[PDB]
């Protein structure tokens, strides 16, 4: 409660851990070569 | 080289398993006229643990 | 890691510390496997 001592008697732990995962995809047809092959 | 697993389980199961962690090519090539092949190929690299 | 020590010992031993930790870790892994497959057929790349 004390204004000058609360910080000195209030223990704050804040954690933000943020992980984002993303998957792309691109298909390149090998027929462009497979038709020519 | 053939990485096994020896589970010798008295009451009827003797999993004297093994499997070779070998480089390998297992190929089934089909030859088409213009010197080409459509091949079913297993290309595996594996390695002892 | 984080200790702020104020000590008196000579008159009296009265210890007043603010002990704080900030940890930051970022890990980014970007992996791209490319597979050549027949059409309407399955092909598989496995790296593990």
């Amino acid at each position: 409660e004390l204004p000058y001592l609360g910080r000195l008697f209030r223990r704050d732990t804040v954690t933000d851990r943020k992980n984002e995962l993303l998957v792309f995809l691109t298909p390149r047809i090998m027929n462009n070569q497979a038709i020519a092959i | 080289s053939e990485v096994p697993y020896q589970e010798a389980s008295s009451s009827g199961a003797t999993s004297t398993s093994f499997k070779e962690a070998a480089l390998s090519l297992e190929v089934t090539p089909q030859i088409t006229p213009d010197n080409r092949i459509i091949v079913e190929v297993k290309v595996t690299k594996d390695a002892p643990d | 890691s984080g200790i702020g020590i104020g000590f008196i010992t000579d008159n009296i031993i009265l210890d007043l510390q603010l002990s704080a930790m900030e940890k930051t870790g970022n890990g980014e892994i970007v992996s791209q496997p490319k597979v050549v497959t027949s059409d309407k057929e399955t092909a598989k790349i496995l790296k593990g």
